[PDB]
Formats: structure tokens, C-alpha cells, sequence
RNA sequence: CGCGAAGAACCUUACCUGGUCUUGACAUCCACGGAAGUUUUCAGAGAUGAGAAUGUGCCUUCGGGAACCGUGAGACAGGUGCUGCAUGGCUGUCGUCAGCUCGUGUUGUGAAAUGUUGGGUUAAGUCCCGCAACGAGCGCAACCCUUAUCCUUUGUUGCCAGCGGUCCGGCCGGGAACUCAAAGGAGACUGCCAGUGAUAAACUGGAGGAAGGUGGGGAUGACGUCAAGUCAUCAUGGCCCUUACGACCAGGGCUACACACGUGCUACAAUGGCGCAUACAAAGAGAAGCGACCUCGCGAGAGCAAGCGGACCUCAUAAAGUGCGUCGUAGUCCGGAUUGGAGUCUGCAACUCGACUCCAUGAAGUCGGAAUCGCUAGUAAUCGUGGAUCAGAAUGCCACGGU
């Protein structure tokens, strides 16, 4: 799914990691009402605008691992919908037969 | 009209699954992509060493390849030299220790994966199709077997249109749901575009 | 001694308790008239003991789980007859011939893919 | 104290010689054991559209079924904790054991 | 409708307009972002707003306030069927 | 049908009487499947007949029910590219399928507050041979001795 | 035509305007200089631009080696560019329709025929007779999954019949009976019997039985047809672009709006609306998540915050139903579109362009022309619940039960 596409998705995801999941604090609790509700979350508000336009973990597109598709993704496999039927048929998903019920 | 995958639909009545781990929902999809790599590097490096199918296993936090082939001495090695050549490079893409196991084919005529590999190589080196086709049959059925079907598809000896031709001897019943039937696929890549082989050999049922 | 029997209904499961000589009716700790609002369901608990003549004769004691008002009584009427051919043994070509042997095997039907519900389509058009 | 060792496996052929070899070997060694409890079967569904593209009403339908067994085994004896350690079981069965 | 804990705006739009109103008025001011929130200190100011392609000067208003930034640049094109 | 021809389908009677031609229109006034609140409209119908206009409860819906009940119907029959409307003998349990569907369809189209109450007005204007109920009754009829020479 | 899309504010994104790069955002090789990494700084919408502080690890051939960075040049990378009428793979469709062929023999100069046609019968080229055919293969059926009855084993986190106690809560000892959980086994086979039919097959009917004639539902799609769909999931022959048809960034667009069509949701009410009280489900999901109790808020929600990687904890109060009251056939106490104001939450960000809450507003609509669609039983109709996708965002989709 054009090669460029599939590097935009994994720079997002390490400068994501880089900031966040640590420098969360400017929201995390400093946009909570204590004696923090002056000037300073004030300059959270403004402080967490200058970390780059990604970082943030609502920018991953979450898509397939082997081709890349953006759509019919399956968290549980972490495959579009076309690899995982490509994938079950040759036995290679443990478990997952065809359901009939 | 459209037919359902053979071996799909034996999954647990005849088949086994070619995967034989445990996970939740955090680790399935890294112990399925590194599966993906590690199947995709010992295709790639045992490319003319005859091999049929990859067995991955996992316990505690090992896992361990088994591998089928039809020349193992090739696998192995002089002095037992490629097989941890081998277990060095599994281990680093598995992310734990790795400990390949070889296991035969003893018969490599009455095998899908092998059978369809052997008219690839030939459709790709220019040989009439016919002849690949009706060698696999022929050889198939002096060794035992009740059914074979080969069948190649697309652009036969270059022609712009493209047809598919298809060989049957014996018994194939893919309705029948006790038939062990073994069925793979292959490609080939010729001047003139991609030829589609699909194998299917039933030795018997229950 | 109590005769028991398992009725079963739609998706309701009924336990069915009888001790010799009374009318009363109890289910899950509630008598007839609170637990089943409905007439219908009142008068398919009484049917095969007013059938075999043990009105003033023949104590129950039910519980039921799961499923709805009717499920849940028709489960009942299962239990109750075989509660009863436990207890004679010559009651049943009497309770045969009334369908209340049977159990009714008529489940709902799974939805199906490419389809509204289990059987209705959605609505073509020519063009 | 009652030890507590639950089993999870995609089969239930595979689960049930796991069962047996844990069930086997508290006995070995003379502990009160309940034996094995069969937990709730979790079935996961999945429904995919087999076409690349269109036609939408076109799919197959996979699952997958997760076998629980519980055995309880309450004379814990230190004969027990290691000679339970010491055992290889197969590679599609996860144990969990706890207290 | 954000929430009442902070108005938005950006901070290179923040900084402009704090340096441009104690110099007087000026060219119009251009700016990208149609998203930031009009303030108080912005009365009489002039922003060219962008709208796709073309930067259009909004100047502010008293009532101007409170609304956001793009609600005076039109980002479409339209003027009747037929 | 062509092959799979069929049994029949059974329907219990009805809980205050025992009888299943009402429990058949309990059945037919149901709407969205819907059945206790039939009964209730077929209940407070039938004794808002008894004492405001004559007794015996149940007597008087199968008399009512008398009146309704069509013989003659008429039925298309095509030959070649023509088609008579050949009047018909309607069969017994084919006549109370008509008849309480007409009661039905006659209340629904009423000026009343409640349907309950329409109903018991139709049911006792098909008593007295009035209404709409008995007027759909005739002109059945009257199409079917229109037609008798296509018999 | 609620189709790819199982979920477009940025991202996704492939499109536009503008700002930028030219061996590159992605891979290998060569050479040199720097281990890296971290904090900070001002310009810029940002990509990028000019620097400061700092580190100088691990291997050590410790002349250096591998991770990571910068610069140079070249082979090259790159393309969601065109051709599905060059292809593979996969899929729709006739159609789950009962068909489609072959070997040998025989007939005909031959294309071909026979078999596979005929009499019955069947859901079935299903079976039996007849017959220049004798046999076989792919289809049919069966083997598979689920549901309906019973038996065996085990008995917690699930159960409570017999007992003791109780706060009268399965609640506590206890019990392994029952429901239930999931492994194994049995059971249905025209098996038995009458009658009809050609000493047939087979049919109608009856008994027993939880179930009776393939018991219900699913998966399973033959040889082929439409040069059907997809070069955009992927793969791939040919062609074409390469300081650009490639790469990075901000904002916009895919949500436009005289109009026409398809699929849906909500209605036009009294078999109803509203108000108070109170019953009976199945099945699913949960760790950068599900989130009780308690407190605040009219409410969406906020604070605090235990339990749960789960038959245990949570989501999570089923609704139709039942009892009482009111409205009394009205553009209505029916309908809830549209608009104004005040808010909550997710998120750098809610203007274009989110969902939800509160107050106010109270449109059309009174059952729909010609035409046209689905459904044969736990079905139609009606009523709630869950899941995937997913930060947020279903009237769609995939599932589950009630009547
Ligand atoms: C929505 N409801 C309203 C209602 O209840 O009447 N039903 C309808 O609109 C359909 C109407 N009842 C009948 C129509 O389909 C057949 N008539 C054909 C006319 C000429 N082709
Ligand atoms: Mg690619
Ligand atoms: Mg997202
Ligand atoms: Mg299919
Ligand atoms: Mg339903
Ligand atoms: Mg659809
Ligand atoms: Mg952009
Ligand atoms: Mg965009
Ligand atoms: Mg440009
Ligand atoms: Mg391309
Ligand atoms: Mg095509
Ligand atoms: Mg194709
Ligand atoms: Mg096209
Ligand atoms: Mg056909
Ligand atoms: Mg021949
Ligand atoms: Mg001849
Ligand atoms: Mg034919
Ligand atoms: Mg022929
Ligand atoms: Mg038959
Ligand atoms: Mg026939
Ligand atoms: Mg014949
Ligand atoms: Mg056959
Ligand atoms: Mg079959
Ligand atoms: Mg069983
Ligand atoms: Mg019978
Ligand atoms: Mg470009
Ligand atoms: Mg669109
Ligand atoms: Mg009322
Ligand atoms: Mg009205
Ligand atoms: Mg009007
Ligand atoms: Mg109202
Ligand atoms: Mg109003
Ligand atoms: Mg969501």
C-alpha cells in the first residue's frame, strides 16, 4: 500500500512513545481543578500544543501488518480481513477453524 | 462457481493446524507475525532443499521449527554447519530461543507441496506444460495413490489468451469430508506473466 | 416421597417437586396467581391435572429458570407430566394422546448473512 | 492449602492429557484431589467478506474455542511443590497455577 | 462546544497578535488557523484568514468575539445550479 | 402447494370457555403478536354483548357468527386468455375464516372510542342482520347469483 | 446503489491551493567523519533553518567491530500511473439447479450416437426392472457442526432436594440429589405392522418413542456461462514518469445542492400517549480496558475509587407485559423535523465537520397514484440486549433472546 505509507505509520508509533505514555502529565493531571487551576494549566494548555503535530496515540491508523490495508483490520490478528482468510486456510491461525453453529 | 479450500474444512476432522501455540489476546498477533517471518526466511533459505511444510511450536517461551523435507542431508549440512546457521537467525526473529527439528517426506511424488513445486521449476525452464502435467499424474498414481488432479492456468506457452487445463486420474471427491486429500498451490513466473498450479492427492479416507 | 421431573420450553428450564395430598401450587416461592399474570399461562399448568383428576389430590412444589412468561410455563406442563408418570407409571398413553409428552423441540432460528432476520430479505429491486 | 491450576488449550484432546497428567501426579504422591472441573467454553466469532472487493453478502464465518478444566488439589505437600514443577506438558496447553 | 476549562487557541497566532497590538496596525496578518479562537486583545486587528486558497481579511468586531477564527472565511465555492 | 402438501396446525382453545373457534378470533384480532391484549378486547367485548343486548354469553357469538357465514363465493378459472368468475361452494372451516375475518375488518372501520367497544357494536349489529359485516356478506352473494351461468 | 468503507474533524487520503526536497520518506553496497541518546534556544503554519548543554556505552583484530547519525557519488529505490480485453490469487452469478463426462465395446463414410433412452419411483442421473451395452469418475446422499431425549464421569467461581442454624441473603455447616458446565456413550434405521404395487423399488397409514420418513438449522457451490468484478489488499508481463506521475508539510475537500433514483429509520395514534408501582432472558466483551460503593450535578457527566486478565468482578436497571390513574378522537397530552440559548465528554484541535444532555420552539404528516417487495412456523410481525470497526462518532452490519 505504497511503501511511504507503511514508514508514516511507524515513525508516528516511535515518536509516540518517544512523549507520550510519559509527558501525558500536561493532561494527565495538570487539566484537573486544584491549586493548579491558575496560570499553570494555562500553560499546559499552550505547553502541549508545541510537541510535534503526531505523538499522540489518535493519529495511528492501525493498519495490516503484511500488506497494509487501512480497512478490514482485526485487532485480534493484527491482519485485514483478506490475509487472515489467506492465512486460515492453510492452518497457520492456531484454533481458528470454521464456525458452523 | 467457487470451491471451498480443502484443507480448511479438514482443520480438525483429518488436518492438523500447521501452529500448535497458546495466547491471549496481548501476544497473538506478534506470535502470528513473527510466525509470518519466520516461515517467510526458512522458504527463502531452503528454496532447492525440497521442503514441504513448517511445524512452529511453542512452549513456556521457546519456539521450535520442525521442518519437513524430502533432502535432509542438504538441510543439515556437512559437519552440522547450516542447521544452526539456521537456529541463530530463528532465534532472533522469534525473539526466543529456537530449536529446529528435520523431519522427511519420505515419498516427495505423493506430497501437494513438492509435486506442485516440481512443475514450477519446469514451466519456468520452458518445458511443454502437458508433459510436466502428465508426469505428475503418472508419477503419482505407480506409488500408491487413489486420486490425483494437477491444473495450470494462465497464458500456456505465451499465448495472449489465457486458458486453463486440467488433468484428473483416480478419485478426488473434495465433498467428502473423511477423504484425506491433500491440496497446495504454486506459482510460476514466466517471461510472459504468472502460471497458477493447484494439487490435489487423496490417499485414502479416515 | 416426592416425585421430581424436567420440563423444558423455548430457553426455560422447570424443576418439578410432588408430595402426596394437597392443592397448593408453589413456584419459586410465589404462589400461582403472583407469579404468572397471564390466564394462559394459568390454565397450561392446570391442564394435566385436570386431565388425570389430582386437583385436590396431588401437592407441587416448581421452580423454573430462563426464558420469558410462556416459555416459562410451558417448561411447567412438560415437568409436571413426567413429575406424574414417575409417580403411577400408568398415567402416560392417558397424557400421549394429550401432546403433554412431547417436548416442544421448536427453538429460534439464527439470523443469517445477507439477511434482515432468519428468513426475511431485504427488498429487491428490478432496476 | 487448596493450590488452584487451570488450564487453557484451543483442543480439548490436548487439554484433557494435560488434565490427566497433573490429575496422574497429585495422586502420585498422595494428595486430596477434587479432580478436574470443566469451566465455561469461550467461543470467539469472526465474520469476514471474502471478495477483495465488492458483494458485500458474500463472507465466511470463523471462531475460536478456548477448553478450561479446573482440578484443585488441597494437601500441598513438599513432595508436591516440586514433583509439580518437574513436569513437561505439552505446548498447546497454558497452565495457570494460584493460590 | 469546548469545555469550559480553557478556550483555544495556537500559540504562533498568540504571540503575533500580542506583538502586532503594541506596534499599531499593520498589513493584514497572515495565519493559517482557522481553528484558534478570537480573543478580547484582537478588537480592531485585521487577520487574513485562510480558506483553501486565498487568504480573506476579516477585521475584527466587538461581536466577532467568542467564535472561532474560520467562521469568517468561506472554504467553498457556490453560486447557483442554473 | 405442489409436493409438500400439509397436516394441520393446532390451536388451543381458549382459556374461559374451552373453545378454539374463539381462540381462532382471539387469533385473528391479534396484530404484531400481541395476544393478551386480543383477550382483552375479545373479553370485554363478548359480555358488553350479554347484558346490554341478550344472554347466554357464548350463544350468542356463534349465532352472530351464523348470519356472517358465506356458501357461495365466486373464483377465477382461466382457459385460454379468458377468465370466469365461477361461483364457488365455500367449505365449512373456510366459512368461519371469512366470516370472523369480516367481523374484524368491519370494527376496525367504526366511530367508537375504544375496539373493544367496536367491537361489540358489530357483533351485536351482525346479531340484528345490520352493518357493514352482513352488507360484505351480501354483496358476495349477490356477485355469485350475478354469475351463475358461468357454472 | 447502508457496495470496497468492520466506522473521512487532523491522521486515514489516494484529491486541491500554497510552501519545500532531489540516491531520496522505504532497501542493499562503498568511503569519511562522528558512539548514540538527552535537555534547550530563537525564526517558520509547519516541514525545515542557525545553534547551545551533554554524553564519548558495548566489543575490542582493542590500526579496529557491530547497533545509530551526518555528508558525497554511483548502480538504484519509488509510483493508490495505464491496460481485469495480457495474467495469478480470490469472488459474484445461473444454482444447492441435478446434472456433467470418460474408458472399452457396438452402430454410422462422417460430424456424432449408445450408455445418460424406456416403465415405475424419489428431494435427487435416488433406487428397482427393461435394454448393445459393460463399467468408472465429478456431482446427489453419507461422513462434519449445532439443536431436541436419556445414561456415565467430575462438582467450582455453578446448584439447594433431604437435614441442623438463621440476620431468614443459598446465608453458614453440609449434601452430589436437581438445574447447569463439558468430555464420553446410547438413541431413528422405513427398525416393526397393516394395505397398495410387476415374486420389485416404493408409496399411504398405524404402533412405540423426546423426535418418523433427508426431525430443525448450518458448512459443503460439479463441468461450465457472463473476455462478469478486482492491476486499489497482494502478486505480476508490457508500457509510461524519475530535481517527478516520486517524498515532506499547513489549510481545505471527499459532508457542496434547482434536481432524480435505491435501501432504511421515525411517524401519522386509543390494539394508543403520558404518570406511578412491579415481573420473566440469551448471548457477548474487558488491561495504556470494564469500572461497583459513596458524594456532587435536573441531566449528559465530575471527584474519589475497590473488584476483575473473569460460571467469581464489571459493563448491566431487558423491553414489550401486568395493576392503577389521566387524556376522549383533536393537527390532539399524536408526531419530534427545524431553529435560538446554556452545557458535558473524547481529542493538539469539535469553524468548515462529532456524539450526547438541559430549557425553549412545535414543521410536514390524518395511512400514501400508476407501479412494486418479503415471508409456509417458533416463520412473518413486533420488542429489547450484545459485538466488531473504534480516542470520539450507527437508524448500517454481524449475532442473541421475549411475545
Ligand atoms: C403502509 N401501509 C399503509 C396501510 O396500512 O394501508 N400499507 C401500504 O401502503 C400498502 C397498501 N396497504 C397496499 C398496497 O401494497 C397494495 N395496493 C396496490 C395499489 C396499486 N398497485
Ligand atoms: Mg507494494
Ligand atoms: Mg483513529
Ligand atoms: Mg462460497
Ligand atoms: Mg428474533
Ligand atoms: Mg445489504
Ligand atoms: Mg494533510
Ligand atoms: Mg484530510
Ligand atoms: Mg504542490
Ligand atoms: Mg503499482
Ligand atoms: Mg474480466
Ligand atoms: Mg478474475
Ligand atoms: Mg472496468
Ligand atoms: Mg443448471
Ligand atoms: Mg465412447
Ligand atoms: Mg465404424
Ligand atoms: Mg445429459
Ligand atoms: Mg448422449
Ligand atoms: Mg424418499
Ligand atoms: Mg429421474
Ligand atoms: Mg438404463
Ligand atoms: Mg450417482
Ligand atoms: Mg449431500
Ligand atoms: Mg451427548
Ligand atoms: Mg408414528
Ligand atoms: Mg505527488
Ligand atoms: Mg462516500
Ligand atoms: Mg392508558
Ligand atoms: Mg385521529
Ligand atoms: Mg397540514
Ligand atoms: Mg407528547
Ligand atoms: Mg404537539
Ligand atoms: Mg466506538
Amino acid at each position: 500500500a505504497k511503501q511511504s505509507m507503511k514508514a508514516r505509520e511507524v515513525k508516528r508509533v516511535a515518536l509516540a512513545d518517544k512523549y507520550f505514555a510519559k509527558r501525558a502529565e500536561l493532561k494527565a493531571i495538570i487539566s484537573d481543578v486544584n491549586a493548579a487551576s491558575d496560570e499553570d494549566r494555562w500553560n499546559a494548555v499552550l505547553k502541549l500544543q508545541t510537541l510535534p503535530r503526531d505523538s499522540s496515540p489518535s493519529r495511528q491508523r492501525n493498519r495490516c501488518r503484511q500488506t497494509g490495508r487501512p480497512h478490514g483490520f482485526l485487532r485480534k490478528f493484527g491482519l485485514s480481513r483478506i490475509k487472515v482468510r489467506e492465512a486460515a486456510m492453510r492452518g497457520e491461525i492456531p484454533g481458528l477453524k470454521k464456525a458452523s453453529w | 462457481g467457487q470451491k471451498v479450500h480443502p484443507n480448511g474444512i479438514r482443520l480438525g476432522i483429518v488436518k492438523p493446524w500447521n501452529s500448535t501455540w497458546f495466547a491471549n489476546t496481548k501476544e497473538f498477533a506478534d506470535n502470528l507475525d513473527s510466525d509470518f517471518k519466520v516461515r517467510q526466511y526458512l522458504t527463502k533459505e531452503l528454496a532447492k532443499a525440497s521442503v514441504s511444510r513448517i511445524v512452529i511450536e511453542r512452549p513456556a517461551k521457546s519456539i521450535r521449527v520442525t521442518i519437513h523435507t524430502a533432502r535432509p542431508g542438504i538441510v543439515i549440512g556437512k559437519k552440522g554447519e547450516d542447521v544452526e546457521k539456521l537456529r541463530k537467525v530463528v532465534a532472533d526473529i522469534a525473539g526466543v530461543p529456537a530449536q529446529i527439528n528435520i523431519a522427511e517426506v519420505r515419498k516427495p511424488e505423493l506430497d501437494a507441496k513438492l509435486v506442485a513445486d516440481s512443475i514450477t521449476s519446469q514451466l519456468e525452464r520452458r518445458v511443454m506444460f502437458r508433459r510436466a502435467m502428465k508426469r505428475a499424474v503418472q508419477n503419482a498414481m505407480r506409488l500408491g495413490a487413489k486420486g490425483i488432479k494437477v491444473e495450470v492456468s494462465g497464458r500456456l506457452g505465451g499465448a495472449e489468451i489465457a486458458r486453463t487445463e486440467w488433468y484428473r486420474e483416480g478419485r478426488v471427491p473434495l465433498h467428502t469430508l473423511r477423504a484425506d486429500i491433500d491440496y497446495n498451490t504454486s506459482e510460476a513466473h514466466t517471461t510472459y506473466g504468472v502460471i497458477g498450479v493447484k494439487v490435489w492427492i487423496f490417499k485414502g479416507e479416515i | 416421597n416426592q416425585y421430581y421431573g424436567t420440563g423444558r420450553r423455548k430457553s426455560s428450564a422447570a424443576r418439578v417437586f410432588i408430595k402426596p395430598g394437597n392443592g397448593k401450587i408453589v413456584i419459586n416461592q410465589r404462589s400461582l396467581e403472583q407469579y404468572f399474570g397471564r390466564e394462559t399461562a394459568r390454565m397450561v399448568v392446570r391442564q394435566p391435572l385436570e386431565l388425570v383428576d389430582m386437583v385436590e389430590k396431588l401437592d407441587l412444589y416448581i421452580t423454573v429458570k430462563g426464558g420469558g412468561i410462556s416459555g416459562q410455563a410451558g417448561a411447567i406442563r412438560h415437568g409436571i407430566t413426567r413429575a406424574l408418570m414417575e409417580y403411577d407409571e400408568s398415567l402416560r398413553s392417558e397424557l400421549r394422546k394429550a401432546g403433554f409428552v412431547t417436548r416442544d423441540a421448536r427453538q429460534v432460528e439464527r439470523k443469517k448473512v445477507g439477511l434482515r432476520k432468519a428468513r426475511r430479505r431485504p427488498q429487491f429491486s428490478k432496476r | 492449602q487448596r493450590i488452584r491450576i487451570r488450564l487453557k488449550a484451543f483442543d480439548h484432546r490436548l487439554i484433557d492429557q494435560a488434565t490427566a497428567e497433573i490429575v496422574e501426579t497429585a495422586k502420585r504422591t498422595g494428595a486430596q484431589v477434587r479432580g478436574p472441573i470443566p469451566l465455561p467454553t469461550r467461543k470467539e466469532r469472526f465474520t469476514v467478506l471474502i471478495s477483495p472487493h465488492v458483494n458485500k453478502d458474500a463472507r465466511d464465518q470463523y471462531e475460536i474455542r478456548t477448553h478450561l478444566r479446573l482440578v484443585d488439589i488441597v494437601e500441598p505437600t513438599e513432595k508436591t511443590v516440586d514433583a509439580l514443577m518437574r513436569l513437561d506438558l505439552a505446548a498447546g496447553v497454558d497452565v495457570q497455577i494460584s493460590l | 462546544r469546548s469545555l469550559k476549562k480553557g478556550p483555544f487557541i495556537d500559540l504562533h497566532l498568540l504571540k503575533k497578535v500580542e506583538k502586532a497590538v503594541e506596534s499599531g496596525d499593520k498589513k493584514p496578518l497572515r495565519t493559517w488557523s482557522r481553528r484558534s479562537t478570537i480573543f478580547p486583545n484582537m478588537i480592531g486587528l485585521t487577520i487574513a484568514v485562510h480558506n483553501g486558497r486565498q487568504h480573506v481579511p476579516v477585521f475584527v468586531t466587538d461581536e466577532m468575539v467568542g467564535h472561532k477564527l474560520g467562521e469568517f472565511a468561506p472554504t467553498r465555492t457556490y453560486r447557483g445550479h442554473a | 402447494p405442489r409436493r409438500r402438501v400439509i397436516g394441520q396446525r393446532k390451536i388451543l382453545p381458549d382459556p374461559k370457555f374451552g373453545s378454539e373457534l374463539l381462540a381462532k378470533f382471539v387469533n385473528i384480532l391479534m396484530v404484531d403478536g400481541k395476544k393478551s391484549t386480543a383477550e382483552s378486547i375479545v373479553y370485554s367485548a363478548l359480555e358488553t354483548l350479554a347484558q346490554r343486548s341478550g344472554k347466554s354469553e357464548l350463544e350468542a357469538f356463534e349465532v352472530a357468527l351464523e348470519n356472517v357465514r358465506p356458501t357461495v363465493e365466486v373464483k377465477s378459472r382461466r382457459v385460454g386468455g379468458s377468465t370466469y368468475q365461477v361461483p364457488v361452494e365455500v367449505r365449512p372451516v373456510r366459512r368461519n375464516a371469512l366470516a370472523m375475518r369480516w367481523i374484524v375488518e368491519a370494527a376496525r372501520k367504526r366511530g367508537d372510542k375504544s375496539m373493544a367497544l367496536r367491537l361489540a357494536n358489530e357483533l351485536s349489529d351482525a346479531a340484528e342482520n345490520k352493518g357493514t359485516a352482513v352488507k360484505k356478506r351480501e354483496d358476495v352473494h349477490r356477485m355469485a347469483e350475478a354469475n351463475k351461468a358461468f357454472a
